[PDB]
């Protein structure tokens, strides 16, 4: 038998080395284990970081080093950059049972980022959608960090909660977080209030984008 | 360059087959072992299958041991994984991987193909233009898409900058929603070519919508 | 075929230094290198079996690293039992060629050599071959140039050199230069001189013997 | 436990044939791959040949330097390995080591190294017969530390034993490495450091023992008049 364990999440800084430990467990482990470390950017194919204990693949930066201490293996990243935002996985290959087992993965989060206010875009119900009899009010939040921004929909200057859907923050390629909010309204409801607004709370701040039923 | 491509995927009613094929070029396909790696949406990676270079050495994982069958064709230079009795839990991205000669590590990974199982039927995207109401943002909203993914190409694919692709939205009703925004010059709004194309592979719906200033 | 280059050929270190040896392969081997250790007279043993992994019978002070072309062996705290010859071997494809070989030797204070000239033996005079012996005692480092001068003219192509291993007491090396001449060649000379060039010597030390003194 | 002992070797003549045997104990012969490695005297390590297990095609292969003149075979049920050399060249004098190749996992065709090494057996190719060493004295004529020396010329095969004061003087005695002269014989130098006052006090006795020819040479080193 063989099983792996990885830390929940590790955090460093944009100029410092950090270590992530894959801990292996087995019973009477006289078996031959080959260890590899893989990098995964959000929504992209995993890439081979380390094989063996300290072998780096060609075309991979020399900032990634590996070590084996007893059973536990370790990835050390020095010269940490914002480009190393990813998840890291450890894979153990057992030659006898000839099986490779992965771990839970670690989220390598850096702290060297600035707090940027979100950009909020509000879209009036579409003309085709308006003919469709269901109004979908679109609110897009772009370029925010750290990524936890709540959305409040206001109709007629009062809070509204029915039909509001918020997508979880997603890491944009440009080193920013973005999210979408959709408000579903009846076609008669859309021509009911004077003006509806989106109030976004990114970090303390509140950004208000207004759109009225007078789109015309 | 050495390339691994995955084909075969989409929506499968629980119990279907969905034979996946990964085609590989650039390396001698005969001498290298090939693995399949499955990633559930939002969870970690895990291993499914391994085929040796000569064949007849097939190793599956524990979760699937009488359901997935794996065949490499060196003559056609590809490798196929076949599922049977696919439970609702096995919805994931499937990655094709190569084992190096001195085995243990996945040298090259395929792009990935999406396998989703759900009793819901394929619903073609409904495309609506969110028209632009120095640079202004306008775009398209796709409602009622199931399952992912939908390609939203602005300007017939020519447009490449100023286009933000919003992440997919998991609606409560069971369908999806997606949005694509494009930042075009305020003075260029009256002359730009603003036509969007939505390709929904799961239902094979290729729609060309036109968004105009309002 | 994979060509293998070993750098540097000679390593000088004391106990406690961190020594790095680099094996460079023209082709991209990618994790099929093995580092072997050979004590001067005994059988070799396998130190690093991957480019980075350790065998069971190996102390933890040996570390490996590697990427394609370049593989490195690192010793952090040099215990005295690691002074030996280190070789690398590739394993991607046959032939499994061996590297040139890197040597580790004690670093001590630079000691100039003592040069002694032993003239031809009377017993060997009638034997037929006359031998001139040049002895260098207590030398450091290893590099040393021994030149033979006959009648004030330098000679070459008739010299044998023998180098002893590192001394287990003084940490020095001794060099033996043998010049073999025929009976006619031995008779035909007037003065035989050995010129020693080394870092320790201020100037080329000339030990001369009159051929007949 | 895991033990490899090589047998055979000795002196042979150029152009003839010779056959080295390797005996193993502890690990199974059938699934363990084997290799033959050669060390030239004083030069680096050189890889000669590789035999794979019976279950991985049983192929035999060699380095290009010895291909066409070397054959390596393995015998099952005896747990031994044969190496055969035809048309030996003068250069091929060396120590031969028998090694076991280690497959990457428990089993696989691909190997990462050679784990267990036998003590190795020596093979010398030459033309000269057993010639007992000729001992010549190098007397200290300097003038401090003076050098008294013995030069052993025309010895074969190696090695010879040099003793100072019948084994008494083990301090300051340097035995130079054996050098192969072009004449085919061997040359060795023994040097001893003695005080200038001690140069004319005691008697420098050098004992040269040559086992191959059974030669006991007692050289009395004295200052040269």
């Amino acid at each position: 038998d063989i099983a792996l364990t990885q830390p929940a999440s590790v955090s460093g800084s944009p100029g410092q080395s950090i270590t992530i430990s894959c801990t292996g467990t087995s019973s009477d482990i006289g078996a031959y284990t080959y260890g590899s470390w893989y990098q995964q950017h959000p929504g992209k194919a995993p890439k081979l970081m380390i094989y063996g204990v300290n072998n780096r693949p060609s075309g991979v930066s020399n900032r990634f080093s590996g070590s084996k201490s007893g059973n536990t293996a370790s990835l050390t990243i020095s010269g940490l950059q914002a480009e190393d935002e990813a998840d890291y996985y450890c894979a153990s290959f057992d030659f006898s049972v000839s099986g490779v087992v992965f771990g839970g993965g670690t989220k390598l989060t850096v702290l060297g980022q600035p707090k940027a206010a979100p950009s909020v875009t509000l879209f009036p119900p579409s003309s085709e959608e308006l003919q469709a009899n269901k109004a979908t009010l679109v609110c897009l939040i772009s370029d925010f960090y750290p990524g936890a921004v709540t959305v409040a929909w206001k109709a007629d200057s009062s809070p509204v909660k029915a039909g509001v859907e918020t997508t979880t923050p997603s890491k944009q390629s440009n080193n920013k977080y973005a999210a979408s909010s959709y408000l579903s309204l009846t076609p008669e409801q859309w021509k009911s209030h004077r003006s509806y607004s989106c109030q976004v709370t990114h970090e303390g701040s509140t950004v208000e984008k207004t759109v009225a039923p007078t789109e015309c | 360059q050495v390339q691994l491509v995955e084909s075969g995927g989409g929506l499968v009613q629980p119990g279907g087959s969905l034979r996946l094929s990964c085609a590989a070029s650039g390396f001698t396909f005969s001498s290298y072992a090939m693995n399949w790696v499955r990633q559930a949406p939002g969870k970690g990676l895990e291993w499914v299958s391994l085929i040796s270079g000569s064949g007849s050495s097939t190793y599956y994982a524990d979760s699937v041991k009488g359901r997935f069958t794996i065949s490499r064709d060196n003559s056609k230079n590809t490798l196929y994984l076949q599922m049977n009795s696919l439970r609702a839990e096995d919805t994931a991205v499937y990655y094709c991987a190569r084992f190096h000669t001195h085995g243990g590590y996945f040298d090259i990974w395929g792009q990935g193909t999406l396998v989703t199982v759900s009793s819901a039927s394929t619903k073609g995207p409904s495309v609506f233009p969110l028209a632009p109401s120095g640079t202004a943002a306008l775009g398209c909203l796709v409602k009622d898409y199931f399952p992912e993914p939908v390609t939203v190409s602005w300007n017939s694919g020519a447009l490449t900058s100023g286009v933000h692709t919003f992440p997919a939205v998991l609606q409560s009703s069971g369908l999806y929603s997606l949005s694509s925004v494009v930042t075009v010059p305020s003075s260029s709004l009256g002359t730009q070519t603003y036509i969007c194309n939505v390709n929904h592979k799961p239902s094979n719906t290729k729609v060309d919508k036109k968004v105009e200033p309002k | 075929d994979i060509q293998m280059t070993q750098s540097p050929s000679s390593l000088s270190a004391s106990v406690g230094d961190r020594v790095t040896i680099t094996c460079r392969t023209s082709q991209d081997v990618r994790g099929a290198l093995a580092w072997y250790q050979q004590k001067p007279g005994k059988a070799p043993k396998l130190l690093i079996f991957d480019a980075s992994s350790l065998e069971t019978g190996v102390p933890s002070r040996f570390s490996g690293s590697g990427s394609g072309t370049v593989f490195t062996l690192t010793i952090s705290s040099l215990q005295p039992e690691d002074f030996a010859a280190y070789y690398c071997q590739q394993f991607l494809d046959f032939p499994f060629t061996f590297g040139q070989g890197t040597r580790l030797e004690i670093k001590r204070t630079v000691a100039a050599p003592s040069v002694f000239i032993f003239p031809p033996s009377d017993e060997q005079l009638k034997s037929g071959t006359a031998s001139v012996v040049c002895l260098l005692n207590n030398f450091y480092p290893r590099e040393a140039k021994v030149q033979w001068k006959v009648d004030n003219a330098l000679q070459s192509g008739n010299s044998q050199e023998s180098v002893t291993e590192q001394d287990s007491k003084d940490s020095t090396y001794s060099l033996s230069s043998t010049l073999t001449l025929s009976k006619a060649d031995y008779e035909k000379h007037k003065v035989y001189a050995c010129e020693v060039t080394h870092q320790g010597l201020s100037s080329p030390v000339t030990k001369s013997f009159n051929r007949g003194e």
